[PDB]
């Protein structure tokens, strides 16, 4: 149970997805389906953070975390 | 200025027209203007004496037994008033009946004795009591006159027998040769007249506020 | 019989519409039904107790000693004290009960009814039982009239009364009309 | 006399009873009384240079974003408290009244009868 | 069984005989369709395509972000030109997020994922198949059918009720959809009975539709447990809470669902859509609407694609033979005034009534005379006069006590009011104010919890970092 | 501004209801007017015109639209007050009654739909209390064009101005006569055997009010109103049944002091009050049990004040008392909702 | 301490009681004199001064009969020869019992009748009072000699006394009270007749 946020100024998106405990940011984003909402998302280029701190794709996440994809 | 209280209590804070107090004698002894005038004068005298006594006895009342003390300071005085007007104003005493004795429980008397007489000197308390009594007397006179005119036509009657022959000049007659509406004298006629007076007071207050604006 | 006496006190000789006693709290608290019911119960109990105490005081202390003119003072003084006790004893022993009787109890320390009824009952020379019944009947009439008037005013609050009559004046007019309606019971008992 | 003594006895009894009751356990009118537009933040595309001061002064989690030239944007959690107005050196926050939308539409009261 | 008797109800002029004669017509493909992204109840779907993409008839344009939602499918093949603001079928006239699809005109179906022997799989598979079809309960409540079926499966269902008792005046879509497609409706009822392990289906129609009753009885005579019932001709009879009482005899408990009494209610169009989705895999793309009124040359029933503008429907039925006064989207008792003729047709659109001046009553509000004709007509047994009195004085809390919670806004109040009073308008205003207060309280609670959590986590992180730094300098 | 539904409405209106009530009152009013002659016509016309004029003036003062004068709520009050008054009464009685009703009773509370008391009965009680002499003078039936009734200008002098009614044109009715002869140590049987005929009293051939005399045309009008869904049968049925049951019980217990049944039903304004006056919508309960309680209370009070009271008839007093008691009945006997018990808690299933 | 409250209440009560007893001993005699004067004023309206010499409210001799019960006869002797007797009668009217006073002379002629207490309907039967009508002044020369037991009734019952327009029960009660008083005086001779 976490959230994924796209900080696009044109359209700030926020989704909530339930993920298996011990997951990673990559798999959480893949399960959340934010990729299909915005095909212009580059998961290797754009910055991915947790609560405002730059993080790594396979970093473990806890319950109540908030993954954010921004410039 | 001490005279501010006397003028302010007349209309700004009326006992029977603003604070909604002293309604029992307002509605009961009002079938004649003379009855209202006598009741108002007696109430004014009792208020002045009780306010003076309470203010002179202000720094002696225990906070927790304040009522049974001050009530006594009222009650005996009221008794004396009865024992006065039963002996030298018997004609008026026979008319008022129970409500001359029912001044101890008059909400206006105890309210003024508690609210103002426990935190003010003797002179301001006396002036406040005089103002409240004057306002009550004015309201009683107005209601009694309206009811008496609606019921019999005459304005002020048997004043010589009640208030003394010296007041004989007050016996005037309005609408000569009038049998009168009997409902005004009866209890249903008092509440309606009081409600109409309250509505008139509200209307004139609004119009005066508009004029001041 | 006593049922006829009680009914005559309640209806034919109502302490408010034909007695003009206790009108200030009656016209001040009747805006809401629940305070009206609470004050009705409290004033019924207080009037019963005050009638009993006044009869005992008059027929056991005042008249035997020869002093009768004092009665008024004595009456009210005792009543006042009693009310205070009936407040404080119910302001700790039963905190829950201090929401239906204790709150409205100070309203009737000086009501003109708790003193009008004993004075009226003195002139008729009632015994103890008759005095207690007279007090209870006056309290019941006060309670019934207060409840009916509270219902009427609560319904009138949500009506289109003109702005120059909404509030106290319409209450006084309604009370006058209610007294006119009650006038038909005259002479029944 | 035999009457004043009795009256005084009754009085002192009542007084002592009241006192002991107070130990162990105003006005009529006052006693009767007892018985009875939001705004939201706004961030442009130029006045924000990623100085992260707005997130720094925002007790609510309204502003999202960090770093520089990322154009932090608010959320629905804003309340218009103004903690981010003076925070931005370039005066980026542009608090505005909330706009009417379909989901915030309510029926209007009938005029009169 | 035996029909019980519901309490209250009125008998408005049916006006169903002027349009329930011609068969269901067809529409030429309009140039562009406006598909709002929120044609259902709950959360709003999120688009999956971009501007300029090529889509086929049946592609999934938008997908549900949560459990309680419904996807949006492309009615016809074409090119997406906008993902932006579109007019909405609302009395206000405000815009909503939605897609604009330019109809190519080829009208080519996508490679649908058909099933095989639907009476072979477990109920959950059929439930998710309906979930990935856009079925939204074309009855007015626009509640997703998949969620309702899933909630029904967990409980015990003793009867599946098909709500074929079309009751609104001027509306005859259900009448024709049952006259012409009885077999499909029966098959859908059987599929629903298989999904929810139940006893029998009790398909109900009003007695003012003899043709529909005859067709349904002819279609369903060999399957056994299927039953056809003729409910009376009462206005608030198509409601679930009243139809359940009329059929079963029980009353749905207040603040509870219809599954408590073990009965599930589905509209006659929703059953057909479910049958189509299960048998052929076709998603919910087009529905049946009724165009009627004195201002229409030829009232008819049209098979309309979702997103088709209203003006196309009006032009199809001859045209406006005169000047309208109010254009209603649904029955007169619950319709909404259309802002203009450019508004599209959502899945919940039931009718396109064009009422003239002699069909609309003229009113002149007068003070309430307390005739108590509202109490005798309210299906829920409420006191509408007291609720209106409390709502006019802005005492919503006191209005809720008299039955504002249980009001269904059926409109039986204002229909029998001698002094014409907008009682339903007062109730809607009070409910809107209560909803606004509830939303404000919910936002306040949410923001307070978020602030508390953020402050706690920031404080604990700062304390941990300070302790770590203090430990580091000690060893230095 | 957007319009809100529903966009359908039946053929109903306050004007139709009030005019149908007046139509139901028409036959008994005609029977009363023809029987008593020109003075009754003069009084009825004066009362109705004064009621309409005072209603117009009050509407002008309050700023309410003048269209409220066209709903018939004032004409009906004037009609009921006029048919409630004595026949050969002076004009000022009717004018004052109309002023006291339309005015204090109705317009002082806001207008139609706001008053808590019955206006016509309020005016009747006020007139009876204020002017007992003019409200206790009943004229014997002097039929129109009967060679014994007064002419047109003689009737004008009777109604307007103060010309005495001479002698032999005024008598006692039934209830007051029975009570007086009971005070004359005569048992309740001899009074009714030689001074009361049920057949003649039922038709309306006895002195009384203007329209109260006939207990058959009023019954026909009430039945027609009941069939038209304008009034509810609960109140009239309850009032009549309660009065009849109590009267019959009293007659059976002590026949030498109580008269009951037909005598009680065919005397006073019992039927008129039961059908046209106790069924006031604005001052009656909106429920069913509430209406039954209202009717039972009205009947019990009417009979009690009739027999043991100081008045020969107390329909107005009973109606006013039950109008006072109405709000509690409304707030304590609300109808059961859907899916909830009587206490209001949700049902369990 | 609690002693202060009790002492204060006691002192207030004692001072008030002392003042009240002083006022009572000052004014009780005047109150009694006023009550006696009111009684004499009530009596004087039916009994002229010249007829009586002694104090009428000093020789009240209660008598007992078979119908009225017990009476309160006050004599009006001049020099020992009885000239008038004043008593009271009660009889049921319409709104309740009516209490009236009679002043029958030594020869049976009525010197005046006044109604003391009544609860009749105002405006309809209030003419019995002497301040509004002269009807109560009809009984001023009548007796049991010049008026037999046939004219002592209202005109409704076949007598000679007028009845109020719209009210007959009250005149009936008043006439019955007057007749009963005269008959009671006739029955008790000597002491009440002379
Ligand atoms: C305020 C609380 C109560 C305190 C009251 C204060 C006012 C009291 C005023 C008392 C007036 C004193 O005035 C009092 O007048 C009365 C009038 O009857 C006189 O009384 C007189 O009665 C008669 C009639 O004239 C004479 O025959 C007699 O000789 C004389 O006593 C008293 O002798 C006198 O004492
Ligand atoms: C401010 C006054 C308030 C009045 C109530 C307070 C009680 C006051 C009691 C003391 C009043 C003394 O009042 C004074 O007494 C004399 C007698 O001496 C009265 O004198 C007169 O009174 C009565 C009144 O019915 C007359 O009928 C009578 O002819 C005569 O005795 C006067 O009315 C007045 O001049
Ligand atoms: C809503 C409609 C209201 C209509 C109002 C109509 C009011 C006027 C009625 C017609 C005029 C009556 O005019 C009235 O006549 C009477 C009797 O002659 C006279 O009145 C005079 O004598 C009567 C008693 O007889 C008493 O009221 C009084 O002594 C005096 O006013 C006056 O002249 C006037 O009060
Ligand atoms: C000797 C007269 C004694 C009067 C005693 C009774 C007092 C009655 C006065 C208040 C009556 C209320 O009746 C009426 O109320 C309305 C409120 O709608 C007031 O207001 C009305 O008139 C005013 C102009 O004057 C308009 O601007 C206003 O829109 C209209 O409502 C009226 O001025 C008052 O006449
Ligand atoms: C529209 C006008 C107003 C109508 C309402 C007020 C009416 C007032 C009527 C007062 C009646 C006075 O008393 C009445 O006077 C009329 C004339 O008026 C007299 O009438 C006399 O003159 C008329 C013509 O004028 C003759 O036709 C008639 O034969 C003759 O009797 C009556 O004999 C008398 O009984
Ligand atoms: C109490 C509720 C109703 C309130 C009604 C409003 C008051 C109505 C007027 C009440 C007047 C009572 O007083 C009454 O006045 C009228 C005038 O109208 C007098 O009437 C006198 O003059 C009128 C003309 O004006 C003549 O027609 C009449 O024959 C003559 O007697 C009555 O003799 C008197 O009894
Ligand atoms: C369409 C509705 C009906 C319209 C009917 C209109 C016509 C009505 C005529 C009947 C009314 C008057 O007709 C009749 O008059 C006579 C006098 O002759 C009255 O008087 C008769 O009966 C009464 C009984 O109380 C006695 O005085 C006596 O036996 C006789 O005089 C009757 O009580 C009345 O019934
Ligand atoms: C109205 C709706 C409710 C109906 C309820 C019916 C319940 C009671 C039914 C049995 C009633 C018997 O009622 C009985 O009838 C007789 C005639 O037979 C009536 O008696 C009648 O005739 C007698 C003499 O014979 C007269 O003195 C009497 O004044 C008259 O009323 C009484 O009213 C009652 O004694
Ligand atoms: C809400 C329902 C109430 C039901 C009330 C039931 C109780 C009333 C009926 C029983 C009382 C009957 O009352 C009986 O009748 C007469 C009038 O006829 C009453 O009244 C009588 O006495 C009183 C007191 O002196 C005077 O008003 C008068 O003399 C007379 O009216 C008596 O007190 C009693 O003798
Ligand atoms: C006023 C009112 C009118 C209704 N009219 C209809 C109707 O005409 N047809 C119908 O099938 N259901 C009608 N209903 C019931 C609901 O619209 C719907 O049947 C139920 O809530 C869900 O059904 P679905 O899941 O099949 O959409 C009505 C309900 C109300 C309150
Ligand atoms: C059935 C019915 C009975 C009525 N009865 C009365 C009545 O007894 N008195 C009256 O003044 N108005 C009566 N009215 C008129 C209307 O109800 C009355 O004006 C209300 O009091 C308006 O406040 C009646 C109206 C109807 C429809
Ligand atoms: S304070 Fe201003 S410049 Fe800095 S991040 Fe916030 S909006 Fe951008
Ligand atoms: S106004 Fe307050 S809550 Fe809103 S964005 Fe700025 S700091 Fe956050
Ligand atoms: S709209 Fe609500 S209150 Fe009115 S009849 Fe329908 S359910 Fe009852
Ligand atoms: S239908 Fe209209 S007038 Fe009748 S009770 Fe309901 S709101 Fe009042
Ligand atoms: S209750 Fe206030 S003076 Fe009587």
């Amino acid at each position: 149970r976490v959230s994924v946020v796209y900080a696009d100024p044109a359209k700030p998106l926020q989704l909530s997805c339930k993920v298996e405990d011990g997951c990673s940011v990559e798999q959480a984003i893949q399960q959340s389906g934010v990729l299909r909402c915005c095909p212009d998302i580059d998961l290797k280029k754009q910055k991915v953070g947790v609560f405002g701190k730059f993080v790594k794709l396979d970093s473990p996440l806890k319950d109540g975390d908030r993954i954010e994809i921004y410039q | 200025v001490p005279w501010q209280y006397f003028t302010s209590a007349l209309w700004q804070y009326n006992v029977a027209l603003v604070q909604m107090l002293a309604l029992c004698p307002t509605l009961a002894v009002t079938t004649t203007a003379t009855n209202g005038l006598g009741m108002g004068l007696a109430t004014t005298l009792v208020l002045v004496m009780t306010n003076a006594l309470i203010s002179s006895m202000r720094h002696t009342i225990s906070p927790e037994v304040r009522n049974p003390v001050m009530i006594g300071v009222i009650a005996g005085v009221v008794t004396l008033t009865d024992m006065a007007m039963n002996a030298w104003m018997h004609e008026l005493y026979k008319v008022l009946g129970l409500f001359i004795a029912l001044i101890v429980t008059n909400c206006a008397v105890l309210g003024r004795a508690e609210s103002f007489c426990l935190r003010n000197p003797v002179i301001p308390s006396i002036l406040d009591g005089a103002g409240m009594g004057a306002g009550f007397t004015a309201v009683l006179v107005v209601i009694g006159g309206i009811r008496e005119i609606l019921g019999s036509g005459t304005l002020f009657s048997q004043a010589s027998s009640l208030l003394g022959s010296h007041f004989k000049w007050m016996e005037i007659t309005v609408i000569p040769d009038f049998q009168g509406i009997l409902l005004a004298i009866l209890p249903p006629g008092a509440f309606i007249v009081l409600g109409f007076l309250l509505a008139a007071k509200r209307v004139i207050d609004r119009k005066r506020a508009e004029r001041r604006q | 019989e006593y049922v006829l006496f009680l009914l005559g006190t309640v209806l034919v000789h109502n302490v408010v519409l034909v007695g003009f006693l206790g009108l200030c709290p009656f016209m001040g608290v009747s805006s809401k039904l629940d305070p009206s019911i609470g004050l009705a119960v409290a004033t019924t109990l207080v009037m019963g107790l005050g009638g009993a105490s006044s009869w005992l005081l008059e027929h056991y202390v005042l008249l035997p000693l020869g002093i009768g003119f004092i009665r008024i003072l004595a009456y009210i003084v005792v009543i006042a004290g009693m009310v205070q006790l009936i407040e404080m004893i119910i302001r700790k022993a039963s905190p829950s009960l201090y929401r239906s009787l204790g709150i409205y109890l100070p309203l009737i320390t000086t009501n003109c009814a708790v003193l009008g009824v004993p004075l009226l009952s003195v002139r008729e020379g009632h015994d103890l039982t008759m005095a207690v019944l007279f007090g209870l009947g006056s309290g019941l009439g006060f309670s019934l009239i207060m409840i009916i008037f509270a219902g009427l005013r609560e319904r009138l609050a949500l009506a289109n009364v003109p702005a120059a009559f909404s509030g106290p004046p319409i209450a006084f007019v309604t009370a006058g009309l209610l007294a006119l309606a009650f006038m038909g019971f005259g002479g029944l008992i | 006399i035999e009457a004043t003594l009795a009256l005084t006895v009754m009085g002192v009894l009542l007084g002592c009873g009241l006192g002991l009751a107070a130990r162990k356990f105003g006005g009529v009118g006052l006693a009767e009384k007892l018985a009875a537009a939001p705004m939201l933040a706004r961030v442009e595309a130029s006045q924000c240079i990623g100085c992260t001061r707005c997130y720094r002064a925002c007790p609510t989690d309204a502003i999202v974003g960090a770093s520089g030239q990322v154009h932090v944007v608010l959320e629905d959690a804003c309340t218009g408290c103004g903690k981010c107005r003076d925070a931005c050196p370039e005066d980026c926050v542009l608090l505005i009244p909330q706009e009417q939308t379909l989901d915030t539409w309510r029926w209007d009261k009938p005029a009169a009868a | 069984f035996n029909l019980s008797s519901i309490r209250g109800g009125v008998h408005p002029a049916a006006h169903k005989d002027l349009s329930a004669a011609l068969p269901i017509g067809s529409l030429p493909l309009p140039p562009r369709l406006y598909l709002p992204l929120r044609q259902h109840a709950g959360a709003e779907a999120l688009p999956m395509v971009a501007v300029g993409d090529k889509v086929l008839k049946g592609q999934l344009l938008a997908f549900p972000p949560t459990e309680v939602s419904a996807p949006v499918h492309a009615p016809t093949s074409g090119r997406i030109v906008a993902i932006g603001p579109v007019p909405a079928p609302h009395p206000s006239g405000l815009t909503t997020t939605g897609i604009v699809l330019e109809s190519d005109g080829e009208d080519r179906w996508i490679d649908l994922d058909v099933s095989t022997d639907p009476f072979a799989e477990d109920p959950l598979v059929l439930a998710d198949r309906v979930a990935k079809a856009g079925i939204v309960g074309l009855g007015g409540a626009i509640f997703p059918a998949a969620v309702k079926l899933k909630q029904g499966t967990r409980h015990e269902i003793k009867t599946v009720l098909v709500n074929g008792s079309e009751c609104e005046p001027y509306l005859t879509c259900d009448d024709r959809i049952m006259r012409e497609r009885a077999e499909a409706i029966v098959d859908g009822a059987r599929l629903i009975q298989h999904i929810l392990r139940a006893y029998s289906v009790v398909i109900a129609i009003e007695d003012n539709k003899p043709e529909a009753l005859a067709a349904m009885r002819a279609a369903a005579e060999h399957f056994g447990a299927i039953e056809v019932m003729a409910v009376p001709a009462l206005y608030p009879m198509g409601s679930a809470k009243q139809l359940i009482q009329a059929v079963t005899g029980r009353e749905v408990p207040a603040g509870g669902r219809s599954t408590d009494v073990g009965v599930l209610v589905h509209n006659a169009g929703t059953v057909y859509a479910i049958q189509q989705a299960l048998r052929f895999g076709r998603p919910l793309i087009s529905r049946v609407v009724t165009v009627s009124g004195a201002c229409v040359k030829t009232p008819q029933n049209l098979d309309v694609l979702i997103g088709t503008p209203v003006q196309a429907l009006i032009d199809a039925c001859g045209g406006l033979s005169g000047d309208p006064q109010q254009l209603l989207l649904g029955g007169p008792m619950m319709g909404a005034v259309l802002p203009s003729t450019e508004v599209p047709v959502i899945k919940g659109a039931t009718g396109l009534l064009a009422l003239a001046r002699h069909e609309l009553p003229n009113k002149d509000p007068a003070p309430c005379i307390r005739c108590a004709s509202c109490v005798d007509a309210c299906p829920m047994g409420l006191t509408p006069l007291d609720m209106a009195l409390y709502a006019r004085a802005d005492d919503y809390d006191g209005a809720s006590e008299y039955g504002l919670r249980d009001c269904i806004l059926c409109g039986c109040c204002s229909y029998v009011c001698p002094s014409h009073i907008p009682l339903v308008h007062y109730f809607q205003y009070a409910k809107g104010q209560q909803d606004e207060r509830r939303s404000a309280a919910r936002k306040s609670d949410y923001i307070k919890r978020q602030t508390e959590v953020r402050a706690a986590r920031l404080a604990e992180e700062e304390a941990a970092k300070a302790a770590a730094k203090a430990a580091k300098e000690a060893a230095k | 501004s957007v319009a809100a539904g529903p966009f359908a409405h039946d053929r109903s209106s306050v004007n139709r209801i009030m005019l149908d009530v007046c139509l139901a009152l028409t036959p008994a009013t005609l029977f009363g007017l023809v029987m008593f002659g020109w003075p009754a016509i003069n009084l009825w016309l004066v009362t109705c015109v004064s009621a309409l004029a005072i209603e117009a003036a009050c509407l002008r003062l309050l700023g309410q639209p003048m269209r409220r004068l066209l709903d018939g709520s004032a004409l009906l009050t004037g009609w009921l007050l006029a048919i409630s008054l004595p026949p050969w009464a002076p004009w000022w009685i009717g004018v004052g009654g109309s002023l006291f009703a339309i005015g204090i009773g109705k317009q002082l509370y806001g207008g139609i739909g706001q008053n808590p008391f019955n206006p016509a009965m309020l005016a009747r009680v006020a007139l009876l209390i204020a002017f007992p002499l003019q409200m206790t003078t009943w004229a014997l039936p002097h039929p129109l064009f009967s060679s014994s009734a007064p002419g047109f200008f003689d009737s004008l002098a009777i109604t307007f101005a103060g010309a005495p009614l001479a002698d032999g044109m005024t008598g006692a009715t039934a209830l007051g006569n029975l009570k007086t002869e009971l005070t004359l140590n005569r048992t309740a049987q001899e009074i009714l055997e030689g001074g009361f005929s049920t057949i003649s009293a039922l038709f309306g051939s006895t002195p009384g009010s203007l329209g109260e005399t006939s207990e058959l045309l009023l019954l026909v009008g009430g039945v027609w109103l009941v069939l038209r869904r304008i009034i509810h049968w609960e109140i009239p049925v309850a009032i009549l049944a309660s009065v009849f049951v109590m009267a019959t019980l009293a007659y059976l217990i002590n026949p030498e002091r109580y008269a009951g049944g037909l005598y009680q039903l065919t005397s006073g304004g019992l039927i008129l009050c039961a059908f046209f006056i106790a069924t006031d919508p604005v001052t009656s309960p909106i429920s069913r049990v509430g209406r039954l309680i209202f009717g039972v209370g009205c009947g019990v009070l009417i009979y009690v004040i009739r027999t043991w009271g100081s008045f020969p008839e107390a329909a107005a007093f009973a109606v006013l008392f039950m109008n006072a008691l109405t709000p509690l009945i409304d707030r304590y006997w609300r109808p059961r909702a859907y899916g909830r018990n009587v206490r209001g808690k949700p049902l369990v299933a | 301490m609690v002693a202060y409250q009790g002492l204060s209440l006691g002192l207030v009560c004692a001072v008030v009681a002392l003042l009240l007893l002083t006022g009572n001993i000052m004014t009780h005699g005047t109150i009694a004199e006023q009550q006696m004067q009111d009684r004499l004023a009530t009596l004087r309206e039916v009994l002229p001064q010249s007829l009586y010499d002694n104090n009428p409210l000093a020789d009240s001799f209660k008598v007992q009969d078979a119908e009225l019960g017990e009476v309160e006869v006050l004599p009006a002797r001049l020099q020992g020869k009885l000239t008038a007797v004043v008593f009271q009668g009660r009889n049921i009217g319409y709104g309740g019992p009516i209490e009236q006073m009679m002043s029958v002379d030594a020869q049976g002629k009525i010197l005046g009748v006044r109604v003391l207490t009544h609860k009749e309907t105002p405006g309809l039967a209030d003419k019995i009072e002497a301040s509004r009508s002269d009807w109560i002044k009809v009984f001023d020369g009548l007796s049991l000699e010049n008026t037999a037991l046939d004219k002592w009734k209202v005109k409704k019952d076949g007598g000679q006394f007028d009845q109020f327009a719209g009210a007959t029960i009250t005149p009936r009660a008043v006439v019955k009270t007057v007749l009963q008083g005269l008959q009671f005086q006739a029955r008790h001779a000597e002491q009440l007749k002379a």
